[PDB]
């Protein structure tokens, strides 16, 4: 039947997003505080530009 | 892409003519159309623009008030009507398709032109020291051509056309805007250059390659031509 | 002329500071509620803005005038500011007659016409128009900035009131006959427009009665407010005798009172009544 | 069986639940709380884009900065030239409900679609020099929500049908499909290196798909209403979504779980569209209350409002540089701030 | 000004796209915006059919007294409307068909009414209710074979109103079905209503060639009103 075949599909499915390996969420906000720090002064919209540097303001 | 022109013939001092540009392919409604003339054996000379949908006319000084243009959408035509000619615009006519807006590519397309018979203060200088520099299949060939005024705009885009007139045909965009590389043009070609100062560099020539090259300005309306610089075989 | 007695003269004043703050604070309320908000600055809503400081301006009248009354003659603000009266009072109620016959225009094209043709409304064609009506208003008062105020006749403490010249009241004259059509055209227009109007919400009932009799109500105070008005400015332009004086005096205090009742419920006629001020209100001000 | 099936089903579920709470070691809260303020943001608007006629729903900037697409149901698409104000382009549609727009990195090619089924492809550079009708992709048998570009070939869509779809512009064929999701998929990004990419549905349900494999690595639920928007972290290991609930999940993919939450009291309404700048710390989400609020994606605290708007936020998004954000309303109104 | 000639050009041509626009918006606004919806059981498509004489939208031009209008047609979209019904804002009617005729699944169709008056987003539009399928309808009460008070208990209790004026030629038994089935749309229609929009009930057919015009007139009557909450005068 199809409800046979759906739910050995799910089964299958939650095997392969269960058996992964995974890391602590500190190494993830570690990585993504760095990204932000390193990449905190090449973003305009967090640190303004002077009007000379502004394309869309002279 | 077509453009078929007619209507150049012999002509008597002082009387009128008709060129008729026929305009098949692509949308004229939303192209720019441009009327140049060459003088036999001479360089090219821009006789008028006409902008989309007859918004923008624009004429040179030696032909205000004796040369009008007009343009038939719907039959996708072309029409310069001038008056009084004489010896001195004798040439081989073009009209040529141009477009404008940001990444556009004017100058693009060139009708192969009529062949008419009879009998500077402010514009910018387009030098050549260039004339006529032989060179052989396999080596790399520089141009280097000048103007009287930094064509460099306060926008960034430096307003500079270069064009190949191979033997026999009609003129043929190579680079735009100083760098940018036309469509179907081989790499080989590349353009250089800053604001007084400008370059064309073939780094591969073959017998494609050989012709007149030329080096157009985009700021003012009089669109002025460069001198002419020929390759040899 | 001989000023009144204590009499309604005291009453009088009372209705007109009663009026005063009416007017004031419904104009006030109003352009608050269109300049504060966006979904109520309509070309509609644009029009009553224009109305609603039209009249604040012609409230802004009240004191001048209530002074030249209250006070006898002797005026002392000079040339200048009697001239200033009179041009800012006129120019401010043409204009806000002007912008109620443009009112009822549109009201009888969008409605008596809702589907049988659409006239498209753009909100650059109501400034223009607002523009073009306000000046043709002004420029309708630029005789009166040529053709009004002479006080020079002790002098000072018991000079002339601010009348005209006596050979001017001629050019005077004319001027007050033309102006008569200011309240023929309007009321052409809205009794006939409304009534066309008023012939499509009657010939099909909950909110179809509410509109027919406001318009009715709004048609009865125009007549009311505006027919004296200019009968008796008439009245006043032919005061050849002692009698005719004192009828015109009289019967001009009564079309001053109806008048400013006019600017006091315009407000309340044309933008209490619509729900979409009304929600407005109870919003800004609860 | 079916019983059988359902229960290991559970289990594994409930395993996964295991892992996360193993992993769930501590809050991103506890560790930003060293972090300094971001501090008040001043935005203004810089350009505005008036010529549509009806609601934008869809804006997607290109390689560039300076081009912009923006899909108006009247069923055309503008390119603008945002930094003078002109529309380069203006294309009609044969279906007027649009509701989804990509534009190329290389800017030959645009698409978009809505309501239609079928995603429309055109080009910029004919020789003919008029847009036409490049490619005409159908299969979906459902409104296509959203479309993203791999590349000049490839091009990413998402459908009301529970399924999405990779297809090949060369021959107009599904050459991928996923049914995997549950729920109607309304947003779609592309991760940096374009090996992954990550969709959200009406389900509560974000899901991660290999672009090869084509299989759902990973599932995120932490949301309870419908998700209407979707958006990468900048380096590509994590990524944003909001729902109709009125609050935003922040979640990364390396954990494979939440990671943040972004919300307040006053907000009673849905997300529109939500975007990160260069650095990433500034996390741009649209509402359904004329309004737009950018707050700090580390410290999760409001840094910014932008109230320049009449209707719903449609759409918003950010340049490659960084340098402005577009706001697209059902006003037919754009408007762009920096 | 300091712009380069190819920058002229370029605004040249973006005033010449304004001006398009400017038409194009001109031709657009003339026309009125229906979207139609109904089941398969409905008479859906022969309405649709009679109009005019893989997509997920079907759109029909159709003039009436001079008057275009639109009428969009979501066939292949699943059941689920909440989301996709949220493009179709600001049209100027939804024509709801409704299967008078059948007994068994009018309940469904009730609750669909309701679901689609109780939306947040089509609370001021207006909604048209084509209660088709009259024929069949009067064949079926006529016979008695199906009965509608077991479906609805409360049409026991419901009585033909005095204020009621019957089709020429018309049984009571008839008129009482199409009466109480309009009543109960009437009374769901009425709740939550509170004025922003009107709901307008007809009895159509399948064959019947008066759709246009009740249209016509509908999309009128909901113009005047909309003008009426507009212009100051409600
Ligand atoms: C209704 C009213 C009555 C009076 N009162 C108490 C009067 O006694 C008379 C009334 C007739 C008026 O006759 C003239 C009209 C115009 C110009 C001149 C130049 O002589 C004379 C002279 C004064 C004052 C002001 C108003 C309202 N005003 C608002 C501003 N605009 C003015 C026209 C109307
Ligand atoms: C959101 C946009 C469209 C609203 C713009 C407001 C426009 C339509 C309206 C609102 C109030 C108006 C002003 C009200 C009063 C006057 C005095 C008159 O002597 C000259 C015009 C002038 C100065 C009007 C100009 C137009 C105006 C500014």
């Amino acid at each position: 039947t199809a409800s046979i075949a759906q739910a050995r599909k799910l089964v299958e499915q939650l095997k392969m997003e269960a058996n992964i390996d995974r890391i602590k969420v500190s190494k993830a906000a570690a990585d993504l505080m760095a990204y932000c720090e390193a990449h905190a002064k090449e973003d305009p919209l967090l640190t303004p530009v002077p009007a000379s540097e502004n394309p869309f303001r002279e | 892409v077509q453009l078929v022109e007619s209507g150049g013939g012999l002509v008597q001092p002082g009387g009128s003519r008709k060129l008729s540009c026929s305009a098949s392919g692509f949308a004229f409604s939303s192209f720019g159309m441009h009327w140049v003339r060459q003088a036999p054996e001479k360089g090219l000379e821009w006789v008028a623009y006409i902008s989309s949908g007859s918004g923008t006319i624009y004429y040179a000084d030696t032909v205000k008030g004796r040369f009008t243009i007009s343009r038939d959408d719907p039959k996708n035509t072309l029409f310069l009507q001038m008056t009084s000619l004489r010896s001195e615009d004798t040439a081989m006519y073009y009209c040529v398709r141009s477009i404008y807006y940001y990444g556009s590519s004017p100058f693009d397309f060139w009708g192969q032109g009529t062949t008419l018979t009879v009998s500077g203060s402010a514009d910018i200088v387009m030098t050549q020291a260039t004339s006529s520099v032989p060179v052989t299949p396999g080596e790399s060939v520089s141009i280097s051509c000048r103007s009287s005024k930094s064509l460099l705009h306060s926008n960034g885009n430096t307003y500079l056309y270069w064009f190949l007139q191979r033997p026999g045909q009609s003129p043929q965009l190579l680079i735009y805007r100083m760098s940018n590389l036309a469509s179907g043009v081989p790499d080989r070609f590349s353009g250089s250059g800053s604001g007084t100062a400008f370059t064309l560099t073939i780094s591969r020539l073959e017998a494609e390659d050989v012709g007149v090259y030329y080096c157009m300005q985009h700021l003012e309306y009089p669109l002025t031509f460069g001198a002419g610089t020929k390759l040899e075989l | 002329c001989s000023p009144f007695p204590l009499g309604a003269l005291v009453p009088v004043t009372a209705v007109c500071l009663c009026l005063f703050v009416v007017g004031v604070s419904g104009n006030v309320v109003t352009v608050m509620l269109i300049g504060r908000y966006r979904d109520m600055r309509t070309t509609t809503n644009l029009y009553l803005g224009s109305m609603a400081v039209s009249d604040l301006l012609i409230l802004l009248g009240l004191p001048f005038d209530l002074y030249r009354l209250w006070r006898s003659r002797p005026w002392v603000f000079g040339p200048l500011l009697c001239r200033l009266s009179l041009y800012v009072g006129e120019g401010c109620t043409y204009a806000t007659l002007l912008h109620m016959t443009a009112l009822s225009v549109e009201r009888y094209l969008a409605i008596c016409r809702p589907l049988r043709a659409r006239v498209l409304v753009t909100r650059r064609r109501v400034r223009a128009l607002i523009a073009v009506l306000w000046a043709v208003a002004l420029l309708s008062a630029g005789p009166f900035l040529f053709l009004v105020g002479v006080e020079q006749d002790a002098a000072a403490l018991f000079s002339r009131e601010c009348r005209p010249s006596p050979a001017q009241l001629g050019a005077l004259r004319v001027m007050l006959w033309v102006t008569t059509a200011y309240f023929f055209l309007p009321f052409l227009c809205l009794s006939i427009l409304y009534g066309l109007i008023g012939r499509e919400l009657w010939s099909s009932e909950r909110g179809h009665r509410q509109t027919v009799r406001v318009l009715l109500v709004v048609v009865l105070a125009f007549i009311i407010c505006w027919l004296p008005f200019h009968v008796g400015r008439i009245i006043y332009i032919n005061t050849e005798d002692s009698r005719m004086m004192y009828f015109s005096q009289y019967f001009n205090i009564v079309a001053l009172q109806l008048f400013y009742l006019s600017a006091s419920i315009n407000p309340i006629l044309y933008n209490l009544i619509s729900k979409k001020y009304r929600a407005a209100a109870f919003k800004l001000l609860l | 069986e079916l019983d059988q099936l359902r229960q290991e089903a559970e289990q594994l579920k409930n395993q996964i639940r295991d892992a996360r709470k193993a992993c769930a070691d501590a809050t991103l809260s506890q560790i930003t709380n060293n972090i300094d303020p971001v501090g008040r943001i001043q935005m203004r608007t810089r350009r505005t884009l008036r010529g549509h006629l009806a609601k934008i729903y869809a804006m997607h900037w290109g390689t560039d900065s300076r081009l912009l697409v923006s899909a108006s149901q009247d069923g055309k698409l503008i390119i603008w030239d945002s930094y003078t104000t002109n529309k380069v382009h203006a294309i009609p549609l044969r279906s007027s409900w649009v509701m989804t727009c990509a534009y190329a990195p290389s800017g030959n090619y645009v698409a978009c679609g809505g309501l239609d089924n079928i995603c429309s492809i055109y080009n910029l550079k004919t020789r003919e020099g008029n847009v036409r009708v490049s490619r005409e992709l159908a299969g979906h048998t459902g409104y296509l929500s959203c479309c993203r570009f791999l590349d000049d070939n490839q091009i990413v869509t998402s459908s009301g049908d529970t399924t999405c779809a990779l297809w090949d512009i060369e021959t107009g064929q599904q050459t991928t499909t996923f049914t995997g999701h549950t729920g109607d998929v309304m947003s779609l990004s592309l991760a940096p290196d374009t090996r992954l990419f990550v969709s959200g549905a009406c389900d509560a349900s974000a899901k991660l798909w290999d672009v090869r494999e084509g299989m759902c690595r990973q599932t995120f639920t932490g949301h309870e209403s419908d998700i209407n928007a979707i958006c990468f972290f900048p380096n590509g290991n994590a990524f944003a979504t909001g729902s109709d609930d009125a609050t935003c999940r922040l979640f990364d993919l390396r954990a494979d779980q939440e990671l943040m939450t972004y919300s307040h009291d006053n907000i009673i309404c849905g997300i529109t569209s939500v975007s990160f700048s260069k650095s990433g710390r500034l996390l741009l989400a649209g509402y359904d209350d004329f309004n737009c609020n950018v707050w700090d994606a580390l410290k999760a605290d409001r840094a910014g409002v932008l109230a320049g708007h009449d209707n719903r936020v449609s759409c918003l998004g950010v340049t490659d540089d960084g340098m402005a954000v577009a706001t697209g309303s059902w006003d037919s109104f754009l408007k762009i701030w920096n | 000004c300091t712009l380069s000639a190819e920058d002229k050009a370029a605004v040249e041509r973006s005033k010449m796209i304004e001006k398009q626009l400017q038409k194009d918006k001109q031709v657009y606004r003339r026309t009125l915006r229906l979207l139609l919806l109904g089941a398969d059981n409905s008479g859906k498509s022969t309405i649709v059919k009679q109009m005019r004489i893989t997509s997920g939208i079907f759109e029909t031009k159709f003039q009436v007294d001079k008057v275009n209008f639109h009428m969009f047609d979501v066939g292949a979209q699943r059941d689920e409307r909440r989301k996709w019904i949220q493009c179709f804002n600001d049209v100027t009617a939804i024509i709801f068909v409704v299967d008078s005729s059948d007994y068994n699944r009018l309940q469904e169709a009730l609750n669909d009414f309701k679901s689609i008056w109780n939306n947040r987003w089509l609370r001021t539009i207006s909604v048209i209710l084509f209660l088709n399928k009259q024929d069949l309808l009067a064949e079926k009460v006529l016979a008695g074979k199906s009965k509608i008070e077991d479906y609805f208990p409360e049409f026991a209790r419901y009585t033909t109103p005095e204020d009621a004026t019957p089709e020429p030629g018309e049984d009571p038994r008839v008129t009482r079905a199409k009466y109480f089935i309009r009543k109960e749309f009437v009374d769901i229609s009425t709740a939550s209503g509170d004025g922003r929009h009107i709901c307008y009930p007809h009895f159509t057919c399948s064959v019947d060639t008066e759709n246009a015009r009740r249209i016509f007139n509908d999309c009128k009557d909901i113009i005047l009103q909309m003008n009426l909450r507009e212009y100051n005068l409600v």
